[PDB]
């Protein structure tokens, strides 16, 4: 309502990586760096509730200053202005570290109604910087939203679904939602709003100098609890397995695979 | 140089009990055997945390897996998941026990309760760990995908405590049940201005919706093995005993047998799911070009000469008119007597 | 006409010849054998032969030239006209066996495919090389021998045409058992008469094609596609002699019109990204480096922006390109979807005349109050049209399809197009060839296929046989 | 070297609009025909290339891959000819070499050969040793992107006699050198009058009673053209 932040990430532009043996860093292909599709959904959560109820559509990015071009790309979209938190102090965060920094800057830029994170980013995938940044901000939070049933000026009718449920949820304003995938389509970057200047917005830069708390111990390598000790490719085989023999002697072998991988049948 | 912190203080691996209203998730059972464990490295207890409305007499069936402490709470506002009284217990529950680690499930709940307090606390939490290693100097070795699946991760923990992990479902097994049970329940408290929340529950709706093919990990596929439409009832009591959806070939289609949305192969759904099971199916290029990058395929065809030997991880050389009504026998069998 | 049954002791000549586990007799034959995508005609032959080599391919049509027994050669059963049907019943020639990729010329840039190569098999094995076979037809487990008689064409025909134009060489195998090799791995011929070039588009009525030589390109690593909404059909078809002449060629230019994508989001089940718009045109540019694609896509988009669209959105994402592209990859299984049964027009016009046909079946469909949802390609002219059957009764359906293909092919005809341009004439589209080209330029076609089959063995009443 | 960088250039997508191939002593006809010297001539082998475009950085980008690329492969030099007045200095020299070979000798006898593109400069190779051994001059260009080769068997002093049995011997032993590189007859000129009995070399019977089989067809009574391609080979 009114006021709606959406925070965006630039992630690598695919995710087929390999790791060389001894270097320890992921062998990435090359740097075709795109917008993670998972917040595709949750810029366009945000653009049909600018349309149904007028308001105004913030996105916030935390990354180095190449990160400036998944916010233009959030401003073809239909995105109203944006905002970057690069600073050399901010690198090298967990999601303890980075949904600090992000509700940090979310506090430098004002009250919102209603933050909009995606379900997860493509080279994390631990999706969980959503939950955290709303426990820093202090507002409620529902997660794997899945549909709007109602978007009062004051709170919204949410869906939010388990592996076999689905809540109903009444949650007022201010708070964080995270949609999951395939919520609606979104929309595609327009090369006519491209065209404008280059774009109305002209993305606000934000460091650790901005923010309320100015202190480097809360940020970045410095404020992770967790640490990676390693990458290394995952060990998968392929068994070729025959069974013959009729009757219920390849029914218990049936049997036996699916106990062995818990199905249970 | 960095303060440290005394780990002699924090002790006990707790297992966050995942129910809705009552009914247990399987996930619970499974950490209960990793965390006994992990716990036996250490010399830790294992502990258990309960939130709930009507849920104090399913505490001794956690007492019957091996869990030291069933800790209890059980005020009338935990009936369904709103994230702020089941943070402020948990955070609550984190002052007085003070455990050393917390596992939870993977589940939609997990993932999002776990993450409101971990941030709290401002100490490390971990994302669908397939492997878990404890150091007998309390750090808990956390191994979990990521890009995808494309790459492990190795993540520890020195400094924070009680770090927190999140465990995916059905990677651990369920340790058998003890003849007698030892430890005891622990019912807890908690001030009721900790207990209100911002948002309040419509109600809970059953998924009562067929899922689509692309989104489905596990799939039961016939084809023109299966003769009649009415032997179809056979298969659909068999795929809901593993949870599977029904997928056909083009000629299920041309019988009129099923939607055009359940096809699988190039003339319908590319899907890639956790198992699929092919019964009567001939590996033909238009089927197996839907489905060859399934990370399970087993196959049921009478015939050794067909092509999708070729590409099944386990191929079963048979009648399926014989081995699945005799099968669906050996489902209650194990399960019932 | 003077056809001789296959008998048990031409069974056993035969298995003299092929191995008795390739040769398939009466009730092993198989019901797929019988027809193709057509589904209107079923006939089945009496001997159904997997052969797995030219010499075995010679030894089968000096056979039966001498015992005049009809041959009909089979790919993977794909085309949609009835060609490989065998509507008297003789010998079934199957080459799906013959798969084997024989050489790879990294110097001439070719390819050696054996006859039953499948084309998504042949198109994963020359990008791994990073080299490009430009023909797609939709189909990808079409054989490319099938493509080859059948002259198929797809989606980059506007900047590289069709597979007439990537053919180097064949080896084919007359009717009379003789083996000629007609081409090589030369790039310019101008040795006699192109026979190959007969051979290509004659839907194995001349001769049967055993090796194959096919002209590969360099594969362009980068692929953008643009979306582009306009408010009418006329407007979408008018901008493509613009976007040509403007030397940005695209690779692929798709008119879709909004009721034929309601049609693909019942059936996927997602939403179109942007459909506030009733037609579009769908372009695809490619290059090898990011800057020389960016250069080309926003020349066109600056041109489409200064004649009446309402936007250009710009499609750069592997996520992107799926959410647009699998959209018009289903518009065929759509269609087949939401109807009972249905027929296919593929008509190509020229292509200042796609949007009044269009516009015509358009007017067609509300006149005969049947459905008849249609696409292509705009940048080449073809047309692919649908009558849809619906709930119409099995007397009401048969008068209700004969008067609307008859008006569809008329007109056509009137606008100086042509009956077919993908997918040929074969058994269906008989009768329109003979009301296109006159009598005496079926005479032509028919004294050539007496040239190379005089005895008519090789899959008679097809193209030109009794127009 | 120069007919072996060519699938190099396919190869890097920067494909020209013209890859033509000259010796020395062809383009030292064409100096003495034109009266000018050609730009750079301290070398045997020659290979001009042409890229086109709609500006001038997308030609740059298209000339500098390639010229990077010959370089890299044993190339001399790389020479940037950009300019009118360059251009119609070395344009003017390919033009002029059938009319620099005519005037050099008596007549002349051709041929047109299309080979594959990787037997280019054994065909080449072949006619310099056939030229030496039969002591007639055969000079010889053509196209390095496709394979075609014009091939000149000039008389220069022979008498007729000796001229007829030297023009026979060597365009048998070329054609059928052809033959053997899995080549044609003509890629550009045609068959006619002149190649009917080299194209029944080539083909089979067979392959020819295909086309005679077709122009009675179209001309059951024999009409249009006579005796010419696929008549009386
Ligand atoms: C291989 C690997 C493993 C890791 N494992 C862990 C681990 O176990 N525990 C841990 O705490 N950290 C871990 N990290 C660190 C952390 O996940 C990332 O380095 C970084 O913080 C991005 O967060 P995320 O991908 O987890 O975001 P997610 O939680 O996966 O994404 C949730 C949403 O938050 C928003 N968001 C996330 N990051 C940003 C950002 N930088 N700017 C703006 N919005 C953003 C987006 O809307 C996104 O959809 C790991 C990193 C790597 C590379
Ligand atoms: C253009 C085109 C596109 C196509 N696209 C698709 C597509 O997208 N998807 C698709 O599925 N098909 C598609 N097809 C059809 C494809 O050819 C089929 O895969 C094939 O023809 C039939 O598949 P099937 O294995 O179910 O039938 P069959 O091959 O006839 O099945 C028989 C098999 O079942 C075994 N069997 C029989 N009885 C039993 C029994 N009692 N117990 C165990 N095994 C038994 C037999 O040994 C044999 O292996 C397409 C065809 C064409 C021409
Ligand atoms: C869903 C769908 C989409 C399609 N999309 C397109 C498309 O976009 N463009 C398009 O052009 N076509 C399309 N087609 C049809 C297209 O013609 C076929 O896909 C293909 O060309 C036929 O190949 P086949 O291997 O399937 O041939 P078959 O149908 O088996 O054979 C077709 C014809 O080729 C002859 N033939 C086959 N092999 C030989 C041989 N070795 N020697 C001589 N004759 C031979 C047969 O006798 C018959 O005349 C589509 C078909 C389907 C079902
Ligand atoms: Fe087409």
């Amino acid at each position: 309502m009114s006021k709606i932040l959406v925070c965006i990430k630039q992630v690598p532009g695919t995710s087929n990586v390999e790791v060389d043996p001894e270097t320890g860093v992921l062998i990435r292909d090359g740097v075709e760096s795109k917008l993670n599709p998972y917040d595709l959904f949750g810029l366009e959560t945000a653009f049909r509730l600018k349309e149904q109820l007028g308001g105004t559509i913030t996105t916030l990015s935390m990354g180095p200053m190449q990160s400036k071009e998944v916010l233009m790309e959030s401003f073809y979209m239909g995105a109203d202005e944006g905002c970057l938190l690069s600073d050399r102090k901010f690198g090298g965060a967990d999601v303890v570290a980075t949904s600090y920094t992000l509700a940090q800057g979310t506090k430098r830029l004002g009250d919102f109604d209603l933050i909009i994170c995606g379900k997860q980013t493509t080279d994390g995938d631990t999706a969980q910087v959503g939950p955290e940044m709303a426990e820093f901000l202090g507002i409620p939070h529902v997660t794997n939203v899945i549909k709007i049933l109602a978007a009062d000026e004051k709170g919204l009718t949410l869906q939010m679904n388990m592996e076999e449920s689905l809540e109903i949820q009444r949650v007022p304003y201010p708070c964080l939602i995270t949609v999951d995938k395939d919520i609606y389509t979104p929309r595609l970057p327009s090369y006519k709003r491209k065209l404008d200047i280059s774009k109305n917005p002209e993305i606000k830069i934000l460091t650790l100098k901005d923010m309320y708390d100015t202190n480097e111990k809360k940020y970045g390598l410095s404020g992770s609890p967790t640490q990676v000790e390693r990458i290394f490719p995952p060990e998968s085989n392929v068994e070729k397995t025959s069974f013959e023999g009729d009757g219920k002697v390849l029914a218990k072998a049936l049997l036996g695979i699916l106990t062995e991988k818990k199905y249970l049948g | 140089e960095k303060v440290a912190i005394d780990k002699s203080l924090y002790r006990g691996i707790t297992v966050y009990v995942d129910h809705i209203e009552g009914q247990i998730h399987p996930v619970t059972f499974e950490l209960i055997g990793k965390a006994r464990e992990l716990a036996a490295v250490i010399g830790h207890p294992v502990y258990a945390l309960l939130m709930g409305t009507n849920i104090t007499e399913k505490a001794d069936e956690l007492l019957k897996y091996g869990v030291d402490k069933v800790f209890v709470y059980d005020k009338p506002e935990l009936k369904h998941f709103v994230i702020e009284p089941y943070a402020n217990v948990l955070e609550d529950f984190i002052e007085k026990v003070k455990p050393s680690s917390i596992l939870v499930g993977a589940t939609n709940v997990g993932r999002s309760l776990a993450p409101r307090v971990a941030a709290r606390y401002r100490t490390g939490l971990t994302a669908d760990c397939t492997i878990l290693e404890m150091k007998e100097n309390t750090d808990l070795v956390q191994i979990r995908p990521a890009f995808g699946g494309n790459i492990m991760a190795q993540i520890v923990t020195e400094n924070t405590r009680p770090q927190f992990c999140t465990v995916r479902y059905k990677v651990f097994t369920a340790p058998e049940r003890v003849n007698e049970p030892w430890g005891d329940v622990e019912m807890m408290d908690i001030e009721k201005a900790k207990l209100v929340s911002a948002i309040e529950v419509m109600e809970v709706i059953k998924k009562e919706k067929g899922i689509d093919l692309s989104e489905a990990e596990t799939i039961v596929a016939v084809g023109r093995g299966v003769k009649c439409e009415k032997d179809l009832d056979m298969i659909h009591e068999f795929a809901e005993k593993i949870g599977a959806t029904v997928a056909c070939t083009r000629p299920g289609i041309e019988a009129g047998w099923f939607d055009a949305r359940l096809q699988i192969g190039l003339s319908g759904r590319t899907v890639k799911p956790k198992l699929i099971i092919a019964l009567g199916i001939s590996g033909a290029v238009q089927f197996a070009a839907g489905m060859q990058n399934s990370e399970y395929i087993i196959a049921i065809n009478s015939d050794p000469k067909a092509p999708i030997f070729n590409i099944a991880h386990c191929g079963m050389v048979g009648d399926l008119y014989e081995i699945l009504p005799e099968l669906l026998t050996m489902i209650e069998g194990p399960e019932n007597n | 006409m003077n056809y001789k049954k296959v008998e048990a002791s031409d069974i056993a000549a035969i298995k003299e010849l092929i191995p008795a586990e390739r040769v398939f007799v009466g009730t092993e034959i198989g019901e797929d054998f019988s027809h193709d995508e057509l589904g209107s005609i079923h006939s089945y032959p009496e001997v159904l032969i997997k052969v797995t080599s030219t010499e075995e391919v010679s030894k089968i049509m000096k056979y039966a030239y001498e015992h005049n027994i009809p041959v009909v050669v089979r790919g993977s059963g794909t085309g949609l006209v009835g060609a490989c049907v065998p509507l008297f019943g003789g010998i079934m020639l199957e080459t799906t066996l013959m798969n084997n990729i024989l050489e790879l010329d990294t110097e001439n840039l070719t390819v050696t495919v054996e006859p039953g190569v499948l084309l998504m098999e042949l198109s994963k094995f020359v990008e791994e090389n990073d080299l490009f076979y430009p023909p797609d037809p939709g189909e990808k487990s079409a054989t490319i021998a099938g493509n080859i008689s059948t002259n198929a064409g797809g989606m980059r025909a506007v900047k590289y045409g069709v597979t007439r134009d990537y053919v180097r060489g064949l080896t084919v195998v007359l009717a009379n058992g003789e083996i000629i090799e007609l081409g090589g791995k030369i790039v310019k011929n101008s040795s006699g008469y192109s026979l190959k070039d007969l051979v290509i588009g004659s839907e194995g009525t001349l001769c049967v094609i055993t090796k194959a030589i096919l002209k590969l390109l360099p594969l362009p690593k980068m692929t953008l596609s643009l979306l582009i909404p306009f408010e009418n059909i006329s407007d979408a078809a008018g901008i493509v002699p613009k976007i040509i002449k403007s030397k940005a060629i695209p690779t692929a230019i798709e008119f879709m019109e909004r009721q034929t994508i309601l049609f693909a989001e019942d059936f996927l089940g997602k939403k179109f990204p942007d459909s506030s718009s009733n037609a579009y045109i769908l372009l695809t540019f490619d290059g090898n480096t990011k800057e020389q694609v960016e250069a080309e896509y926003e020349t066109v988009a600056n041109l489409c922006l200064a004649e009446g669209a309402k936007d250009v959105y710009i499609v750069d994402t592997v996520e992107r390109k799926d959410s647009v592209w699998s959209a018009r990859g289903a518009f065929l299984e759509a269609i087949k979807a939401s109807t009972t049964e249905m027929d296919e027009c593929d008509v190509v016009v020229p292509r200042n005349r796609i949007a009044e046909f269009i516009e015509f079946t358009h007017d067609l469909a509300k006149e005969m109050d049947v459905r008849i949802p249609s696409f292509g390609h705009a940048g080449d002219g073809n047309l692919h049209i649908y009558v849809c059957r619906d709930e119409l009764c099995q007397a009401d359906w048969e008068a209700k399809l004969a008067e609307a293909m008859d008006r569809m092919y008329a007109k056509a005809l009137t606008f100086e197009g042509l009956v077919s341009g993908e997918h040929g004439i074969g058994y269906a589209k008989r009768k329109y060839l003979l009301n296109d080209f006159g009598t005496e330029h079926l005479a032509l076609m028919a004294g050539i296929k007496q040239t190379f089959d005089p005895k008519n063995l090789l899959n008679p009443k097809k193209v030109c046989q009794m127009a």
